[PDB]
């Protein structure tokens, strides 16, 4: 009789417990993507600085 | 040919871009161990929640 | 078209003129068409109903990121 | 070191050996450190408990097998 | 009283659909396992 609804907290806090985790795991993707973007935008930087420096201004 | 006087352009800039492609690689790596990680095998640190 | 693709609600935000542009213009134009203790539980199933609806809302904004990107395929 | 990362619990039985091997002393050595219609309703909600509770259980063991793979790999 | 009977059978729908969830979870795990067998 009591066990039903103990087994119903168990379940709603099972779930709290899974949304949680699920949040840091979110957290563990963004900053990946962070960090992919920062990067993505110092290499284009860097390569369009390297074909702009080293092989047109000399060349022509 | 192999003349060691001077280095052409087009080998230069082929060295240039495999120098940072493998650096790219050593990047993605990185960030394909950075993204699948669970917090039942690591902890998140707290300066890492300010700065990245 | 494959960055579109993998875009959750966690991270993004669906703007507007995404919103009406590749949905309803673009596809019809692409042929696409489409007591103590009793008080508790109620909490916990309020609960439960709370985070099944959230979790239906994220599966329906991700389901429209993959529509998006599939016009943008076509 | 990747067939041990796809061990399930229901294929597989975690030895003793790798319990006390690859957990404790390892992960310390490498700084790793981690009324017959109302009556079935009852008994439903209570297997949907235990069918948790035992979803649970595997779940731990094959994040387990997941560890003992990183350990390996280091 | 009329809004009473439609939970219990939904609480029955809810016990019959993880029932045999777990039995097509345990067949599909059974044809890993033989898989793995063929593959040794
Ligand atoms: C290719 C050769 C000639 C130079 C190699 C330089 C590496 C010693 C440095 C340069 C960029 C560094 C990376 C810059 C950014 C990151 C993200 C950072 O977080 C962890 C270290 C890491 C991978 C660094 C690892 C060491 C790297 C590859």
């Amino acid at each position: 009789i009591k066990e039903a609804i103990q087994s119903v907290k168990y379940i709603a806090e099972n779930m709290k417990a899974q949304n949680e985790a699920k949040e840091i795991q979110d957290d563990w993707k963004y900053v990946a993507m962070v960090i992919d973007r920062i990067f993505l935008w110092v290499f284009t930087l860097v390569c369009i600085l390297g074909t702009a420096g080293l092989f047109l201004q000399p060349l022509m | 040919p192999s003349t060691s006087l001077v280095i052409p352009l087009i080998g230069e800039y082929l060295l240039f871009t495999m120098i940072f492609v493998t650096l790219s690689i050593v990047i993605t790596v990185f960030v394909l161990n950075v993204h699948y990680r669970t917090p039942t095998t690591h902890t998140m640190p707290s300066w890492v929640k300010t700065v990245f | 078209v494959l960055n579109v693709h993998h875009r959750s609600p966690s991270t993004h935000t669906m703007a507007p003129w995404v919103k009406r542009c590749f949905l309803h213009k673009l596809p019809t134009f692409l042929f696409m068409k489409r007591r103590q203790d009793v008080q508790e539980a109620l909490e916990g199933v309020s609960f439960i109903a709370q985070h099944m609806k959230n979790d239906d809302e994220d599966q329906s904004v991700v389901e429209d990121w993959k529509y998006v990107a599939m016009v943008v395929d076509r």
